[PDB]
């Protein structure tokens, strides 16, 4: 454990999440019809949705392993069910994750049309019974927040500087656009991004897992890593209605569609 | 449900009521919480999916279990053990003969032992009062009720502010705190370990500000030396009148010395100093009931 309730008992019940919540990496094999990409489009059109309701991180990763892990129940899905799919995914996550989400209405009419409302509520129960209600992961962006404080040393009150966690959160969010990712525990791809923006010390001082146990998934990002330096990291938005010491935690989107080709 | 035979209402909040229901070929008594889907514009409610996902992760004999969740045209059911009555029920019909001390110590290490667990998990309950602590004849008492409950992260962030119900809500939360986190739960076990020992509601506020003023006269206006932070928070006010801080022989007589320490450290003032759960089960006020264990480095 690299915390400073008992820390070694915290972070063994944090490690063993991983364990139980499982997920593969080619679940796109059980649908013929679908190619890797059409996840990547899915996700990165998630994200603005996210950033267009003032969503947070938080929200978007609970979307993005509802749907992963719901993938891994189907079988045979087609290019027009992924729509409804996404959307319900993510209206199950910012109703678990925010204070105030936006109503059912509003996930519909981001669709333009193509789910309602009965249809959403159809899929949200279908997405809930096929994941037999494991709806608590601890998602990619969660283990970056853990990191981030520990990095800044009290574990509990946020502080850390909120630029570094948006370009850390940058590349983490490219890497989820490749179903590769998910052959990495949710903790070390976390900890591996950070890797990248810093070193195995501060990683380990940090994370708590040795650099073996990270090297496989920090070559693996080594592509996704250069792109995000050869464009120079985002500097940390502000937004209406959100108090300046959370706007680092609200999702935003840009264009890694074209950074996930290279 | 084919085989569950409804026999009384037990309970009744915005989401659905709460059955007593016998299963009929076993004599099997549960609880059934009915979720009317049917008349939500939003689906599943969040207080409904944060229960279940939560309750799935925390199998504890100190937690009410939840036995399953049943989609039924336009319902979900949600069947939990049943638990014959609640502490609120007890402590009323105990009034004038009063709780003897070993069983009040007893309930408490079980819900410290329950909510120890609810927080190594990162998991809040936040709506502890004696009517969602569940007893059986057998001198259990486990922690029941997650529809407010939340997993949080380690760092924390802004969460809900209104959350605790009022006469067991912690003063971080009154005076407008932006953060939160395991010791709003104690707090509220500090009242109800209180309210066990005089059968009386310890801080029973009307409002507020009147919950602020109940607290501040027994346990003295707090300023920044026992509370850094105090005097720049929200709804902090220097016109707070200056009450000094009671004895707890008069607070609660009946208490021994080690009764005592322990309840001052569960109402302490400082979020960051209040005592946690996993530490309240070492106070000396359980050392007949608990063994300390050999501890590795
Ligand atoms: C937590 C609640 O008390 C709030 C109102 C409904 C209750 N409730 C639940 O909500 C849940 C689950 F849905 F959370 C499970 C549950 C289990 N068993 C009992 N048993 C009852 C205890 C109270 N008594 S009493 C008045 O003291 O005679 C009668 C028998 N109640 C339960």
């Amino acid at each position: 454990s690299p915390l400073p309730a008992n820390r070694e008992e915290v972070w063994k019940i944090m490690l063993n999440k991983e364990k139980t919540y499982l997920r593969d990496q080619h679940f796109l094999e059980q649908h013929p019809l679908l190619q890797p990409k059409m996840r990547a489009i899915l996700l990165d059109w998630l994200m603005e949705v996210c950033e267009v309701y003032k969503l947070h991180r938080e929200t978007f990763y609970l979307a993005q392993d509802f749907f992963d892990r719901y993938m891994a129940t189907q079988e045979n899905v087609v290019k027009t069910l992924l729509q409804l799919i996404g959307i319900s995914s993510l209206f199950i996550a910012a109703k678990l994750e925010e204070i105030y989400p936006p109503k059912l209405h509003q996930f519909a009419y981001v669709t333009d049309g193509a789910c309602s409302g009965d249809e959403i509520l159809t899929m949200e129960l279908m997405i809930m019974k096929a994941l037999k209600w494991r709806l608590s992961p601890l998602t990619i962006v969660s283990w970056l927040n853990v990191y981030m404080q520990v990095a800044y040393l009290e574990v509990l009150l946020p502080q850390y500087p909120q630029q570094i966690f948006i370009q850390i959160a940058e590349l983490l969010d490219l890497c989820v656009l490749d179903v590769d990712c998910l052959e990495f525990p949710y903790g070390i791809l976390a900890a591996s991004a950070l890797y990248h923006f810093s070193s195995s010390e501060l990683m380990q001082k940090v994370s708590g897992y040795q650099w073996c146990d990270i090297e496989n998934c920090v070559k693996w990002m080594v592509p996704f890593a250069m792109v995000i330096r050869e464009t120079g990291s985002s500097k940390l938005k502000h937004f209406r209605g959100v108090a300046d010491e959370d706007a680092h935690n609200i999702q935003t989107h840009r264009d890694s569609l074209d950074l996930l080709d290279k | 449900m084919e085989n569950f035979q409804k026999v009384e209402k037990i309970g009744e909040g915005t989401y659905g009521v709460v059955y007593k229901a016998r299963n009929k070929l076993t004599g099997e008594v549960v609880a059934l919480k009915k979720i009317r889907l049917d008349t939500e514009t939003e689906g599943v409610p969040s207080t409904a999916i944060r229960e279940i996902s939560l309750l799935k992760e925390l199998n504890h004999p100190n937690i009410v279990k939840l036995l399953d969740v049943i989609h039924t045209e336009n319902k979900l059911y949600l069947v939990f053990e049943f638990l014959h009555q609640d502490l609120k029920k007890f402590m009323d019909a105990s009034a004038l003969t009063g709780i003897p001390l070993p069983l009040i110590k007893s309930y408490l290490f079980q819900l410290l032992q329950g909510l120890a667990f609810c927080h190594s998990h990162r998991v809040l309950h936040r709506d502890l009062k004696p009517q969602n602590l569940l007893i059986n004849t057998e001198g259990a008492i486990k922690l029941a009720d997650f529809g407010l409950a939340r997993a949080f992260g380690v760092p924390v962030r802004t969460y809900t502010h209104e959350v605790v119900t009022l006469w067991y809500r912690a003063p971080e939360i009154l005076l407008g705190c932006k953060y939160y986190s395991t010791a709003v739960d104690i707090w509220s076990l500090g009242c109800i370990f209180a309210e066990m020992v005089t059968r009386r509601a310890l801080f029973p506020g009307d409002s507020e500000i009147d919950q602020l003023f109940r607290i501040f006269r027994t346990l003295g206006t707090p300023d920044e030396v026992v509370w850094p932070g105090v005097t720049s928070m929200p709804d902090y006010k220097p016109s707070f009148p200056k009450w000094a801080r009671q004895d707890f022989s008069k607070v609660v007589p009946p208490l021994d010395e080690d009764g005592r320490s322990l309840l001052s450290q569960m109402l302490h003032y400082d979020p960051n100093k209040r005592i946690s759960a996993k530490a309240a089960l070492a106070h000396p006020f359980f050392q007949d009931v608990t063994k300390p264990v050999p501890h590795l480095r």
